[PDB]
């Protein structure tokens, strides 16, 4: 019966094995916690300068950079008119010499071609926008990643007034036309998106 | 008379040349001088010779006596005196123990050859005692004995008697001046043989192409409702045992096994011709319908010629030579046995002597497979060739066996179909051999 | 309709093999014959299906809440590989046949691509319970149908006549690639 | 004599992604350029000569039933050491990379040489063919990442070649590409190493 | 701040444990219940997988070995060593096998055996035996397509330039696979010491085979006249020698009428090379030595012996007590 | 004796009148009248870029069976009928180096890397078209540029029909000819000429009737099952062709009937699937494609039953 008892004494290979791979298990968990205490901190720290960085390359004017609350972040999202907005992940206005001099808004895409894409948008005080910046894409390259480079330029020293619309063409025939990206259109409508809900944010945010 | 109509699926239409020869009127030929006399005219264990040189024979005088129970007595062609025994050239290529004999010049015949009686004096045993002792073989072409053919297995039921009528190759004629000209003995030979079966029933499979065999037949059959005659799609390969079979009965022979186990018993028509003849007169199987064709031959022609005459004295009948031929073929364009030389002496089971000429001998070399399946849509097994070929090809005989490589008639149509030129039925062939002597390595 | 969106995504649109670059070594290691392709794909699907479950129901319940998100792969392979070597056990003992060792593979389930790739996705996506458990299964149905077909492209292959230099794992890798060449049409489908 | 024998069988004669046929996934997703290779290769290095030096210093008290998981999950917690140390020193890699860091303990080429020579052999051999093995992957991923480079963008290291005007097949950098471009490479291996 | 660290050893310890635990209770459970036979012999074999020996692949041996149904030189390819190898793990005594070369036992050339009819199809031994037997005019004959060659798995057939194959020595491992695979049953397997061959697979009488080919065997019966040995025989008129009572006296290739054994005259000729140190001038081998080619008075040391001319013999290491002859290749060339 | 050198073989001793350079010399004289409607419509680049892609073909298939010391078998016109069906292909503003390349990797990867004529498993006239659509985008998405007013075309037929924008169709009969406002690939124009010639096709004997009537069939059914029109889907796009004379490729597709009934079945449901709810405007490479790949699982589960063999109930192995 049960072989044996597990052939008399020999439960002691079964108590053994357990003992053995508890041993090893705590060792690598107490090494794994050591090194998490160690460098824990330094990664979101690179990370917020990251974001630091980033966010002053897209707006020069603004001195300093102020976080509107959380709760007005949904506040905004909530009632300017999209269905299900889960994008609008932050909102900064920069800050200059006693005058607001624009705002920064991380939101995007609605729906791209291989998951999502975080598209940086920077609108001047006066109602232009004075470029853009991904922030994070998950593309393939040579068709998704060329999105950032030159293209951008093409979203800098526009109006921001009305909406954006992509076009497939050569040919630059509207003041609030875009031209897509050759091979990747898909792409090319979702930073446009991203813009969307950009200056529609700011739009309600004149208000 | 109810004639029907059966056919079967699959196969080819080969362009039958059927002209050169079928209005051509049957002749005979000269007495000959001198006749090689195999001791390997059957599929079985080949005989023993017992006369000695400077010895003198008659017509139908024992040459070789049995060896086992699948081999049948071997009797001399013509009246004369033996001045060699020695190892001669074979159908097969090889050489084999045989008997040279110059005739005498009289045919005189042997005194003890009697006739039998007819057929309401001849019992069931009496009949397999004569078709043994008559040295009759299977014409058809695989010289299978008959005698073991009518002696069916206790264990085994059988219900009708098939005569195979139908020579679905090309070039041969020999069957249509044979039923055209002896149906009453075809009938005779198809009673005969049902009375020593046992069995009721009687049929006959003709193609439809030859209108006045089968009109022939009709008139030869008279008012007997035992015996049918059917009438079937001119096709290859009709004519083969299990084809016929499936047209004509229904029934499908299971695989790896016999037409007895189908309840069948196939019998060509010279061969019951030949049975109801020696019945007649007592005489053995010394005579055949040979055809020479081709168009290396001036004058094409079917004539009855005895056994044992070589190629060049039959071919030097016909005409001789119109051209080189570049292939001297014994039997059928579809299956037939290439020739080196043409000093091998008639066998019971040859069928046709055919020769073709360096222009129509020219086949171009085997190319690469472009899987058009064309060999697939003509197979009467419903095989693939263009799997156990390539598997024929890469030394892998587990696969050919398992392909049902063994289920193969070797018919030829998978080969005569294929655009590539490719060697289909070769390799099928390789598989078999191999196959089989690894059945014996391992027992 | 949103649980067969699912499979259809896990099988055809993305499937693990011929789209997302996972669960290839043993794709094209043991593809040599249908049955042991089956095999294969059997013991995959089972072993992916438990850990999709265990894993799921290990990372909202235990490492959420305690907040450890760093030790999570450590964690799956606990899940994982132990699984896998029961598995191993399991094709020799328990069903008194079977009697497939596959040699060198076998221990690589654990090391497998596609059993840990689907998890890490599985949360990565943020996924329900019986969504969790419908893409695994999916996964696993579209690794099975990927090496069955590769399996029977290799023996059809057997027969033809590559050249000596390109016998063996040469010719299985520009398979592949036309295989993944044709896959293409399934992108981008947004049903 | 074994340490160099060693060594020199795990970089040209092994060459597991040539030859070994191991370790394909992070070969073919990764080597859209040289400089990711080159990323590669040198962390499943690191982890390799990690997870073998342990696993032969430990050969004596792990039995033959539980080996798989003792072995994986050394394996996993020095792949977690490089990727943390990496995600603080190095982030451009990366974030070039994604998935397949935390899939480095998915490498097959590690419990493969974990299994099959890390476990019944010394300290000193095991880190002699740990590290000719990792030298030998970080080459093959070099000269892949270079070809399909230079085939599909039209530069080495980030440095452009033809010019500006050349217009890059796609499909290079695509999974076709890299399985089409291994399956010659490997061809074209065996054909010099057979006519020799 | 110690939390942070008991949390994750207890979390990934119980899991450990819990994992380990049920993996022990499942093993016992799980019990495949192996001999240590297999695990033991797999380093032994060459592990070529070459089918010569019997079940397919290397690895079915050590799945076999418990039933005694196989030889302890079952595999060829191995050797002596790998046969010392599993008798001494199996724990009996390992038998002297000489190494084995495969053999054409035909030299004929396209020269020397013409063809009777050119022949079409596939370029195979086995096609051309189909196809009414070969084209070649001797019906015994090698045909030239290589089966062998393609059979063969360590490369050591080449077919030369006359159309026969010649095999080499060194690479040869007496697999025995085209042994099997020549369907005109001509190669064979013959000893490395082994020089007297009879090169002629023909079973014709005298006057055929030699209108057949130009070195063929008409089995006159000079060459078992002229052994002594009583090695070669004459059967369905072919000659064939017997390599174990073999002694190499090279006397039945220098009767043959036209060269059909493969041999060269140079051999023997030491008529009782006596080391002087090691013989007590006995004088047993000048009395008769059939020839009488040693005749002498006692032979006190050194021997004073003439050397004209001899048999060869090969046999005198068991005519002396003491191994005082010596045997040396020593004619011309 | 007179030295009578004859010749030696088993079986047959006669063959059939018709060879593989039979079959693709035919196979080309049915594509005739497509070049011709294409070289009306387009002008001379479209036989330009024909002749380009067939010199390619023949040129690299030269080569590379040279290089590897096998005969040359540039006689059974095997690759002049893949150059000529590549070069079908391909859209009027294609540049000579796409033709080529394609030519090259039809040839080399796809044929003479996995053994020479009908020893592949996939389609290589579709395989270089799945690959310059890949690889340049842009040049394969705009196909055909000039009519006679120059600027009155914009998008093409098939694009239109997925865009909802019928407003600018041609009236279903044109669009059948192909002789007004139409335009697509160089041998797309006339659907009426890829009819004749699979009708030739059919009538000698090289292709069977089942692959194309079940492609048409289950389209038309599937089309008419949705709500679309069904003649459009059928005339316009790369159905005519694909259906004929690249579905019916003799070694990418079954050899039984059930084999090519379940293929045609297949490729017309993936087709259909992909031109309604895919990203492309057409599917007919990619579901053939596909249906290349599952060939060989349609082949196994598809075989004949054997003469004799009354179906033994898996009971003889146990
Ligand atoms: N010249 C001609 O008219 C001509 C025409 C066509 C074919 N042939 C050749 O004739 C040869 C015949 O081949 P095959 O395939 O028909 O059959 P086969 O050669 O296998 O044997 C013929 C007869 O023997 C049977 N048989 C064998 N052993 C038996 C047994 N113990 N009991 C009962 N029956 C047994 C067969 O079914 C049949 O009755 C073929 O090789 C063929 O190609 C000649
Ligand atoms: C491919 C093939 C074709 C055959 N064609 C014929 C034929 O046309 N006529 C014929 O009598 N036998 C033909 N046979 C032989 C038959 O199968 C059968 O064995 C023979 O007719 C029996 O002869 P028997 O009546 O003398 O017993 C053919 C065999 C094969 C394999
Ligand atoms: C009916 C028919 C159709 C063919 N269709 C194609 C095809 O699309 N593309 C192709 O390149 N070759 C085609 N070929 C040529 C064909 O290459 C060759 O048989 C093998 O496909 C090689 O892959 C065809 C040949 C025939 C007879
Ligand atoms: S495979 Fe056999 S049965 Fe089928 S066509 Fe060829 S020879 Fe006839
Ligand atoms: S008929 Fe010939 S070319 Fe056609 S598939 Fe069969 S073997 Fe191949
Ligand atoms: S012959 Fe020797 S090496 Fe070859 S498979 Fe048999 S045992 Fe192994
Ligand atoms: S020559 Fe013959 S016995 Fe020698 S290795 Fe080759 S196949 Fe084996
Ligand atoms: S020895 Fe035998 S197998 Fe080798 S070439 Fe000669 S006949 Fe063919
Ligand atoms: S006669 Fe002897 S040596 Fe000459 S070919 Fe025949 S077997 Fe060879
Ligand atoms: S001496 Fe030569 S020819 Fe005479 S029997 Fe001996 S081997 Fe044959
Ligand atoms: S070498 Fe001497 S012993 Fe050997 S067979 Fe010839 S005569 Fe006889
Ligand atoms: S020991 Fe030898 S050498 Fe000396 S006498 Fe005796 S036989 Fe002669
Ligand atoms: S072996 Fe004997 S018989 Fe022959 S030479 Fe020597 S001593 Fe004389
Ligand atoms: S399957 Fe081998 S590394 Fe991913």
């Amino acid at each position: 019966m049960e072989t044996k008892e597990k052939v008399q004494i020999d439960w002691k290979v079964v108590f053994k094995l357990g003992l053995i791979l508890f041993v090893i298990s705590a060792v690598a968990a107490c090494a794994l916690a050591l090194t998490n205490y160690v460098t824990a901190g330094t990664i979101e720290e690179m990370n917020v300068q990251t974001n630091t960085v980033a966010r002053q390359e897209v707006l020069p004017k603004a001195a300093d950079f102020e976080a509107v609350p959380a709760k007005d972040v949904e506040k905004i999202a909530s009632e300017i008119g999209m269905e299900k907005p889960e994008e609008l992940l932050e909102v900064y206005i920069g800050k200059s010499n006693g005058e607001v001099v624009g705002y920064t808004v991380k939101t995007g895409p609605t729906s791209g071609y291989a998951g999502e894409v975080q598209v940086l948008t920077g609108i001047s005080a006066d109602g232009v926008i004075t470029g853009i910046t991904i922030i994070k894409s998950n593309e393939t390259p040579g068709l998704g990643a060329k999105a950032s480079g030159v293209w951008n330029d093409q979203f800098t020293g526009k109006s921001a007034k009305e909406e954006l619309v992509v076009v497939k063409g050569t040919t630059k025939e509207g003041s609030n036309e875009i031209q897509a990206i050759t091979g990747s259109t898909i792409t090319s409508k979702a930073v446009t998106s991203g813009v969307n809900m950009s200056i529609q944010v700011y739009q309600n945010l004149s208000k | 008379m109810n004639v029907k109509h059966g056919t079967f699926k699959g196969g080819i239409h080969p362009p039958y040349r059927k002209e050169s020869t079928a209005e051509v009127p049957l002749g005979f030929g000269k007495k000959p001088e001198m006749v090689i006399i195999p001791m390997s005219l059957h599929i079985g264990a080949p005989c023993t010779p017992i006369v000695k040189k400077g010895d003198t024979v008659f017509l139908g005088q024992r040459v070789g006596e049995p060896n086992g129970f699948v081999s049948v007595p071997v009797h001399a062609s013509v009246s004369g005196k033996v001045i060699a025994v020695e190892e001669r050239p074979h159908a097969s290529g090889d050489r084999v123990m045989s008997v040279v004999i110059e005739s005498d010049g009289l045919d005189t015949i042997d005194p003890s050859i009697k006739p039998y009686g007819t057929l309401e004096d001849m019992d069931a045993d009496a009949i397999k005692k004569m078709v043994l002792n008559a040295g009759i073989v299977g014409l058809g072409g695989a010289t299978f004995p008959t005698h073991v053919k009518l002696a069916i297995p206790p264990d085994k039921k059988v219900d009708c008697v098939v005569l195979n009528g139908a020579e679905c190759e090309p070039y041969l004629t020999a069957d249509h001046h044979l039923m055209t000209s002896q149906a009453e003995k075809v009938v005779m030979g198809l009673k005969l043989a049902m009375k020593s079966v046992g069995v009721e029933k009687g049929f006959i499979g003709v193609e439809d192409n030859k209108t006045d065999a089968i009109e022939a037949l009709v008139k030869a059959i008279g008012n007997d409702s035992r015996l049918e005659v059917y009438s079937l799609h001119t096709k290859y390969p009709q004519g083969a045992e299990k084809q016929l079979i499936a047209a004509i009965t229904g029934r499908e022979v299971p695989s790896g096994a016999l037409p007895a186990d189908a309840g069948v018993v196939v019998m060509n028509v010279g061969t019951a011709a030949q049975i109801a003849e020696s019945m007649i007169t007592g005489l053995p199987l010394y005579k055949r319908y040979l055809t020479c064709t081709g168009d290396a031959i001036k004058n094409p022609q079917t004539i009855e010629i005895r056994i044992g005459v070589p190629f060049q004295s039959v071919i030097d009948q016909c005409g001789g030579f119109s051209s080189e031929p570049g292939k001297v073929i014994s039997g059928g364009p579809m299956m037939g046995v290439t020739q080196f030389v043409t000093d091998i002496p008639v066998m019971k089971g040859t069928s046709g002597i055919l020769c073709l000429t360096k222009e129509s001998a020219k086949i171009a070399t085997p190319s690469n497979c472009i899987h058009c399946g064309k060999c697939v849509g003509v197979c009467p097994i419903h095989l693939q060739p263009l799997n156990i070929a390539e598997y024929s090809q890469r030394n892998m005989w587990d696969k050919c066996e398992s392909n049902n490589a063994m289920d193969c008639i070797e018919c030829g149509s998978c080969s005569y179909i294929c655009p590539a030129k490719r060697t289909l039925v070769s390799s099928i062939r390789v598989a078999k051999r191999e196959i089989i002597a690894q059945r014996r390595k391992g027992n | 309709m949103t649980l067969i969106f699912i499979m259809i995504s896990a099988i055809f649109v993305n499937n693990f093999v011929l789209s997302r670059f996972l669960g290839i070594c043993p794709f094209l290691g043991v593809s040599k014959q249908v049955e042991t392709a089956v095999g294969m794909g059997v013991a995959v699907t089972f072993v992916m299906a438990l850990a999709s479950a265990i894993t799921y129901v290990v990372q909202y319940a235990i490492l959420d809440p305690l907040s450890l998100g760093y030790l999570q792969t450590i964690a799956f392979i606990l899940i994982i590989a132990a699984l896998v070597q029961l598995v191993e056990m399991i094709i020799k003992k328990s069903s008194p046949s079977l009697y497939q060792a596959l040699g060198v593979y076998l221990p690589l389930i654990t090391t497998n691509c596609a059993v840990l790739g689907v998890a890490l996705i599985n949360i990565q996506n943020e996924y329900n319970f019986i969504e969790t458990i419908f893409n695994g299964v999916g996964a696993a149905l579209g690794f099975t149908l990927a090496i069955v077909l590769f399996a029977g492209i290799r023996e059809r292959l057997e027969t033809s006549a590559v050249p000596k230099a390109l016998e063996g794992f040469p010719i299985a890798l520009l398979t592949a690639g036309l295989m993944a060449i044709a896959f293409l049409g399934f992108s981008g489908m947004k049903l | 004599m074994n340490f160099m024998k060693n060594l020199t069988r795990g970089i040209i004669r092994e060459n597991p992604t040539f030859v070994l046929v191991l370790g394909m996934c992070p070969t073919l997703a990764v080597t859209t350029s040289a400089i990711n290779g080159m990323g590669m290769g040198l962390a499943t290095m690191l982890v390799l000569i990690g997870s073998n030096v342990a696993i032969s210093a430990l050969r004596k008290v792990i039995p033959d039933n539980i080996r798989i998981p003792a072995f994986v999950v050394v394996i996993a917690s020095f792949v977690t050491i490089v990727g943390m140390l990496m995600k603080a020193y190095v982030p451009a890699l990366d974030a070039a990379l994604g998935i397949f860091i935390p899939l480095i303990v998915v490498n097959c080429i590690i419990l493969a040489r974990a299994e099959a020579f890390a476990f019944s052999n010394g300290i000193a051999d095991s880190f002699a063919d740990a590290v000719g093995m990792g030298l030998g992957f970080t080459l093959a991923l070099t000269i892949l990442g270079s070809i399909r480079e230079i085939l599909g963008a039209g530069s080495i290291f980030g440095f452009s070649l033809f010019g500006a005007a050349y217009e890059p097949v796609l499909l290079m950098i695509l999974p076709p590409g890299a399985f089409l471009t291994l399956g010659l490479l490997i061809g074209l291996i065996n054909w010099k190493t057979k006519k020799a | 701040m110690l939390n942070a660290i008991l949390v994750p050893v207890g979390i990934l310890g119980v899991f450990g444990l819990i994992f380990g635990i049920g993996l022990a209770i499942a093993a016992k459970v799980f019990e495949v219940y192996e001999d240590p036979r297999v695990p033991l012999v797999r380093a032994a074999l060459p592990g070529a997988n070459c089918g010569g020996c019997g079940l397919p692949g290397c690895d079915a041996l050590a799945a076999n070995i418990v039933g005694g149904s196989a030889a302890i030189d079952a595999c060829p390819v191995g050797g002596a060593s790998c046969a010392a190898a599993v008798a001494e793990i199996m724990g009996m005594e390992a038998g002297s096998a000489v190494k084995k070369v495969a053999t054409v036992i035909c030299q004929g050339t396209c020269e020397t055996a013409p063809n009777r009819a050119e022949y079409y199809g596939e370029m195979d031994c086995r096609e051309a035996m189909i196809a009414s037997g070969g084209s070649k005019g001797c019906r015994y004959g090698c045909l030239g397509y290589g089966t062998c060659k393609a059979v063969c798995p360590f490369d050591a057939i080449v077919i030369g330039e006359d159309g026969l194959p010649k095999v080499d020595p060194e690479k040869c491992t007496s697999c025995g696979k085209c042994v099997e695979a020549c369907p005109k049953s001509i190669m064979t397997l013959v000893p490395e010491a082994q020089e007297v061959i009879v090169k002629c697979h023909n079973f014709d009488k005298g006057k055929i085979a030699r209108l057949s080919c130009t070195t063929a065997c008409i089995a006159c019966g000079a060459c078992v006249k002229a052994c002594r040995f009583d090695a070669i025989t004459v059967e369905n008129n072919c000659a064939k020698i017997d390599y174990d009572k073999c002694r190499q006296c090279y006397e039945c290739v220098d009767k043959c009428p036209m060269n059909c054994i493969s041999g060269d005259v140079e051999y023997g000729k030491s008529t009782a090379y006596i080391i002087e140190e090691n013989c007590i001038a006995c004088g047993l081998c000048a009395k008769n030595c059939p020839v009488n080619a040693i005749t002498g008075e006692i032979k006190k040391p050194p021997y004073v012996i003439d050397h004209d001319m001899c048999i060869g013999c090969g046999i005198c290491f068991d005519k002396c007590r003491k191994s005082a002859i010596e045997m040396r290749p020593n004619k011309t060339k | 004796m007179n030295e009578l050198n004859l010749t030696v073989s088993s079986s047959p001793h006669i063959r059939a009148k018709h060879s593989t350079a039979s079959i693709m010399q035919n196979v080309i004289i049915a594509l005739l009248p497509a070049l011709a409607v294409a070289g009306y419509v387009f002008g001379l680049w479209a036989l330009a870029l024909v002749a380009i892609c067939v010199i390619s073909s023949v040129a690299t298939e030269a080569v590379i069976q040279k290089l590897l010391k096998k005969p040359i078998t540039v006689n059974d016109w095997s690759a002049v009928v893949t150059g000529v069906l590549l070069a079908f292909n391909l859209p009027i503003n294609a540049p000579w180096w796409i033709g080529v390349v394609g030519s090259v990797f039809a040839i080399a990867i796809v044929k003479q890397c996995f053994g020479g004529l009908g020893q592949n498993f996939i389609n290589p006239a579709l395989a270089a078209r799945a690959f310059l659509l890949a690889s340049w985008p842009g040049h394969m998405t705009s196909t055909a540029y000039i009519p006679l007013t120059d600027t009155v075309t914009t998008a093409t037929p098939l694009a239109l029909l997925k865009a909802g924008e019928t407003g600018s169709m041609p009236s279903t009969l044109d669009l059948f000819t192909g002789l007004n406002g139409v335009y697509g690939c160089i041998g797309e124009i006339s659907a009426l000429a890829l009819l004749i010639g699979g009708l030739y096709l059919i009538y000698k004997g090289i292709i069977s009737w089942r692959i194309p009537t079940i492609y048409l069939l289950t389209i038309a059914i599937f089309a008419l099952l949705v709500g679309q029109d069904p003649i459009v889907h059928m005339v316009s796009g790369g159905v005519m062709l694909g259906a004929f004379f690249m579905a019916t490729d003799y070694a990418s597709s079954p050899v039984t009937a059930k084999g090519q009934i379940i293929y045609a079945i297949g490729c017309g449901l993936i087709t259909m699937i992909i031109r309604l709810y895919g990203g492309y405007p057409e599917g007919c490479s990619y579901s053939i494609l596909l249906m290349n790949v599952a060939t060989p699982l349609i082949e196994r589960f598809t075989k004949e039953r054997i003469y004799g063999v009354t179906k033994i109930k898996k009971e003889a192995k146990a």
